[PDB]
């Protein structure tokens, strides 16, 4: 898994 | 170890412009910020400016703020105040200074001999 | 309208626990990721930890993590920080930050940066108790005088936790004062000074006093600051 | 682990002036790089992101430019509500921020004003004696505080505390408390403390004599 993925709703 | 030499003084009408020089010997001075200092006949030496090391920049007193403005040749080992608009009360003997200290809280252990200014009519 | 307002700060004894709100208005909370950022005192910033904006993934630095818990709960638009076995360098300001979500019109889309911010909650990790200061005089002298002006002060030494105010003569004498920052000492107490330059001609004349205050141990002290001759 | 580093770390300024803050990364980041203004006593607030991307309510005088590793951020034009702290960050890995660079407010060079003052009796009754050195209304910041007791120079046993720039006059302050053991201050008579900086031809020294005061 990515730390640095888009935390935020709907990438 | 180092030796300061001043030039540059002498005598000029008001409004003029001169410009001191103060050359060092012996040590390489790029690494200090080097400052002027004047002392009129009675007083105390009075604080007029510092050139920093190059990009580090350069403060100067109330009295002198617009009219001088000091700068660098490190190529030469060699430092400059250059004087406008010249007030008798500029009249003094110039002094330049190096501060030993890296970090710049003015450690001012060696000194020129003093260069006299004058301005008069 | 956006708002992050952080509770839950205080002193804790280190190897205990402490919880960190920041209770979110003004924006759909549910959408963001959410951050948290601490910093140290006199230091700079330090990134602490992440969740997504469904509370799945989460992420911690490396010092915090196995200590350090981050939730949320979104029907209450509130970011939790549980902070278990706390030691001293954990003490610091703690922020919350939303996570900058970006996009445009033709499908460019950012994040990772943080956009909004809580005002921050101090989090002091110590195991000192509760003290008011001493508060003792700097006297004024010939040794404090520079022309014909003088510097007089007081010492507030030795209190817990922060912080102290200190007024002049009941809040009349306001001009010259300065209050420095704390400085903690080895002994896990705080000290600072409050000085403040006057006339020399008033010294045999004018009372001086300064007058401190520390909440947190309901310590309140007058102390008169009478010359000397040095 | 990503390492940003910012120079210089003070800007010495004045309000119209042009402020060029730099940040350097120790591996590339690509473009994934953002500046914050900080503040006393305030949270951060975002300026850039994505290396050059204004936020949203930021003023256009603000731009940042530069990639891989070498990063700029430059206010066109200072003014009086941007003397801060500023710091850069990456999100290409992991989240780090630099040190930062404090934009300071520029004024003419200001001597410190130096006080002594002895420890109370008061305290000594009490066990421990601080003596505390006062520099009072200077600038530029950088200053040196020698503590000296019967002429010994003093190592270790001083802590120094700094104002913020004055509001009005753009001046700095600083105490240096030096604390030493009832026993000891009394082992002694010259208790002295020595300034220099770059507005004193000469360092200035005030002292007292223990139990003349």
């Amino acid at each position: 898994a990515n730390p640095n993925a888009n935390p935020n709703a709907n990438p | 170890x180092v030796q300061l030499x001043x030039s540059g003084g002498g005598x000029v009408q008001x409004g003029x412009s001169l410009x001191l020089s103060c050359x060092a010997x012996x040590x390489x001075x790029x690494x200090x910020x080097x400052x002027w200092x004047r002392q009129x006949p009675g007083x105390x030496r009075e604080x007029v400016x510092x050139x920093x090391x190059x990009x580090x920049x350069x403060x100067x007193x109330d009295s002198x703020x617009g009219r001088f403005t000091x700068s660098x040749d490190x190529x030469x080992x060699x430092x400059x105040l250059q004087x406008x608009x010249l007030x008798x009360x500029d009249x003094a003997x110039y002094y330049c200074x190096x501060x030993x200290x890296x970090x710049x809280x003015x450690x001012x252990x060696x000194w020129g001999x003093g260069t006299x200014v004058t301005v008069s009519s | 309208q956006v708002q992050l307002v952080e509770s839950g700060g205080g002193v804790v004894q280190p190897g205990r626990s402490l919880r960190l709100s920041c209770a979110a208005s003004g924006f759909t909370f549910s959408i963001y990721g959410m951050h948290w950022v601490r910093q140290a005192p006199g230091k700079g910033l330090e990134w602490v930890a992440l969740i997504w904006y469904d509370g799945t993934n989460k992420y911690y630095t490396d010092s915090v993590k196995g200590r350090f818990t981050i939730s949320r709960d979104n029907s209450k638009n509130t970011l939790f920080l549980q902070m278990n076995s706390v030691r001293a360098e954990d003490t610091a300001v703690y922020y919350c930050a939303r996570d900058a979500h970006y996009s445009d019109s033709s499908g460019y889309s950012s994040w990772g940066y943080f956009d909004y911010w809580g005002q921050g909650s101090l989090v002091t990790v110590s195991s000192a108790s509760t003290k008011g200061p001493s508060v003792f005089p700097l006297a004024p002298s010939s040794k404090s005088t520079s022309g014909g002006t003088a510097a007089l002060g007081c010492l507030v030494k030795d209190y817990f936790p922060e912080p102290v105010t200190v007024s002049w003569n009941s809040g009349a004498l306001t001009s010259g004062v300065h209050t420095f920052p704390a400085v903690l000492q080895s002994s896990g107490l705080y000290s600072l000074s409050s000085v403040v330059t006057v006339p020399s001609s008033s010294l045999g004349t004018q009372t001086y006093i300064c007058n401190v205050n520390h909440k947190p141990s309901n310590t309140k002290v007058d102390k008169r600051v009478e010359p000397k001759s040095c | 682990e990503i390492v940003l580093t910012q120079s210089p770390a003070t800007l010495s300024l004045s309000p119209g002036e042009r402020a060029t803050l730099s940040c350097r990364a120790s591996q590339s980041v690509s473009s994934y790089l953002a500046w914050y203004q900080q503040k006393p006593g305030q949270a951060p607030r975002l300026l850039i992101f994505d290396a050059s991307i204004r936020a949203t309510g930021i003023p256009a005088r603000f731009s940042g430019s530069g990639s891989g590793t070498d990063f700029t951020l430059t206010i066109s034009s200072l003014e009086p509500e941007d003397f801060a702290v500023y710091y850069c960050q990456q999100r290409s890995n992991w989240y780090t921020f630099g040190q930062g660079t404090k934009l300071e407010i520029k004024r003419t060079v200001a001597a410190p004003s130096v006080f002594i003052f002895p420890p109370s009796d008061e305290q000594l009754k009490s066990g421990t004696a601080s003596v505390v050195c006062l520099l009072n209304n200077f600038y530029p910041r950088e200053a040196k505080v020698q503590w000296k007791v019967d002429n010994a120079l003093q190592s270790g046993n001083s802590q120094e505390s700094v104002t913020e720039q004055d509001s009005k006059d753009s001046t700095y302050s600083l105490s240096s408390t030096l604390t030493l053991s009832k026993a000891d201050y009394e082992k002694h008579k010259v208790y002295a403390c020595e300034v220099t900086h770059q507005g004193l031809s000469s360092p200035v020294t005030k002292s007292f004599n223990r139990g003349e005061c």
